[PDB]
């Protein structure tokens, strides 16, 4: 469904947020 | 759009998974 499909989205969307936030920051840090 | 929201969530996916990764790889690399 639709529905199911943005709640997906959104749930990707909210951890590729988070991952990029990340693996910019370890990489500041680190790499 | 049902088939559009598909390949966003597997471009999300796609880009979460290498992400991901790399947030692991970098936790190993200096976490």
């Amino acid at each position: 469904e639709v529905a199911q499909l943005e709640k997906e989205v959104a749930q990707a969307e909210a951890e590729n947020y988070q991952l990029e936030q990340e693996v910019a920051q370890l990489e500041h840090e680190c790499g | 759009e049902v088939q559009a929201l598909k390949k966003r969530v597997q471009a999300l996916k796609a880009r979460n998974y290498a992400a991901k990764q790399k947030v692991q790889a970098l936790r190993h690399k200096c976490g």
